[PDB]
């Protein structure tokens, strides 16, 4: 207490907190703070009942009012009843906050119905977030049925210009990921859709992706599976556009046989052709290559070929190669063992 | 090498040290071994009980005598208020429950008799409380055998029932474990 408003104030706050031995439980959380520039309000509830009819209660009341212009309130609602047998939980969580002309907003939404009976368990979920320059919104549902689970996840990305969506499945022991993701921004047409499933010994991996922008109609490919005796994987990745088209194809085989691997490459640009092979097998009876790539451009062509043979008993290696480039007659004769 | 004229006695020796081998495997069970260290415990906490209680008398006197002299009786008076009464704290009111009061002396030491806390334990289907502990009697004491989990909740979302965590099982497994290292045998590899 002063003859100065900015001297005067006010400071206070409850720490309350009973607990019956009825197994009864009381919060109270209590804040003002009364100030020149900031008028608080802030109180808590939370009341717990340890013995019969567990029901959980909450509630949160924020008034933090600025007198210069910026406004906070926020609200929780904690509801978590036992509804005769069944349980009934909702939570209610919203939070609003403007200064002087920017809008910030996101409300939530949560209900869950379980049964323990069964082991059936709903679950439901609801995001939505409103700004002066973002929207967001999203929704989350779950139906746990003692054990078999079916997860959807969906949201709408700054009104829904990029779109994600999920799904989740595990039933019987068998893990099972689904999503997809997908874009709209400009000439930007990705789309992507992600897959992977679990089991036992093998989880199958797969995943594709597309950029389509403009004249672009790139394409690549993942292709593998997992085993506890070799790991087979193909990547198949193809560019095409108006005039080129960018080809590559790569194969992978891994097992106790041997170490057998493809990379297959292929260019067409007009008057130019160029493909791009090897043949690598590696296994217990010995390292055998083979190279193949020519060179078409116009008219004038690059034909060549690379074989190997690494084996104990003999050394195959053999080289030739031949052009007619600018009307010379090269070629060459490289063989020996 | 392994079938030689001097080999014979070797393979006698292991196949005594396999049976004596299996004969300690069979005493040092899960229950067995308990047991027998609890009986062990229990005896040389006796034997230590009455070791002290000598020596504490021991020392008194000797102190006794020694401050009787010297005029230091006040350190010693003091020494032995420290020591045979130690403090007691009193019933402790917790979240977990009733603590009762125990006095930490040399006697209640001597005595070998403990407290165990009363808690109680929220949303839980067994409940713990103050049961009397013997150290000097071990062997007969909180025998771990049959346990099993209350069911209780958490969150009000996850619900465990209960499970029987018996030691039954375990001791199954370790015979089961030693009946198949005694089957087997250490012989010459074959060519495979």
């Amino acid at each position: 207490d002063s003859v100065v408003d900015l001297l005067s104030y006010n400071v206070q706050g409850s720490g309350e907190t009973t607990y019956d031995h009825k197994n009864t439980f009381t919060l109270s959380c209590d804040g003002s703070l009364r100030h020149k520039f900031l008028d608080s309000n802030i109180k808590f509830s939370h009341v717990e009942k340890l013995g019969n009819n567990p029901v959980s209660k909450g509630l949160l009341i924020f008034d933090a009012s600025s007198s210069w212009g910026p406004q906070m309130s926020a609200s929780v609602h904690l509801d978590s009843k036992k509804k005769q047998h069944l349980f009934v939980k909702e939570v209610k969580i919203d939070g609003q906050f403007r200064v002087s002309s920017f809008y910030a907003k996101g409300t939530y939404g949560l209900s869950c119905q379980r049964d323990p009976n069964t082991g059936r368990l709903n679950g439901e979920s609801n995001l939505r977030f409103n700004s002066s320059y973002l929207q967001g919104t999203n929704q989350i549902t779950g139906r746990y049925e003692d054990g078999t689970l079916s997860l959807t996840s969906t949201s709408d990305l700054q009104s829904g210009i990029i779109k994600n969506t999920a799904s989740l499945k595990y039933e019987n022991y068998e893990l099972t990921l689904k999503s997809d993701t997908n874009g709209k921004y400009k000439n930007f047409a990705t789309s992507n859709k992600m897959d992977m499933t679990f089991s036992k010994q093998n989880a199958l991996l797969r995943s594709e992706y597309q950029a389509d922008y403009e004249s672009l109609r790139f394409f690549s490919l993942l292709s593998g599976s997992l085993n506890s005796h070799g790991l087979e994987l193909n990547a198949d990745i193809l560019g095409t556009d108006k005039i080129n088209s960018g080809a590559h194809k790569a194969t992978l085989r891994i097992g106790q046989d041997g170490i057998s691997t493809s990379a297959t490459t292929n260019l067409k640009c007009s008057l130019l052709v160029l493909e791009n092979e090897l043949n690598a097998e590696l296994g217990l009876s010995g390292a055998s290559m083979k190279l193949t790539t020519n060179g078409r451009f116009r008219e004038h062509n690059a034909k060549f070929s690379l074989d190997g043979k690494a084996a104990l008993t003999e050394l195959s290696l053999g080289s030739a190669y031949q052009a007619m480039i600018l009307g010379v007659d090269s070629k060459n004769i490289f063989n020996f063992k | 090498a392994l079938s030689s004229a001097s080999l014979a006695h070797m393979k006698a020796k292991f196949r005594e040290t396999l049976e004596d081998t299996r004969d300690r495997m069979y005493q040092m069970d899960i229950q067995q071994e308990l047991q027998r260290y609890l009986s062990l415990v229990g005896q040389v906490y006796s034997t230590l009980v009455t070791y002290i209680s000598d020596w504490w008398t021991l020392a008194a006197k000797n102190l006794t005598d020694f401050a009787e002299q010297y005029s230091i009786q006040d350190w010693a008076k003091r020494m032995k208020a420290l020591v045979e009464q130690g403090f007691t704290v009193p019933e402790i009111k917790t979240i977990l429950g009733t603590m009762p009061a125990f006095e930490v002396s040399l006697q209640a030491l001597q005595k070998a008799t403990f407290q165990t806390p009363d808690f109680i334990v929220p949303l839980t289907d067994l409940r713990i409380p103050s049961v009397q502990i013997n150290f000097k009697d071990l062997k007969n004491i909180k025998i771990p055998s049959r346990f099993s989990t209350p069911e209780f909740t958490i969150l009000n979302t996850f619900h465990i029932p209960s499970f029987t965590i018996d030691f039954v099982e375990m001791k199954v497994k370790i015979i089961r474990t030693i009946d198949q290292m005694l089957n087997s045998e250490l012989q010459w590899p074959v060519p495979d």
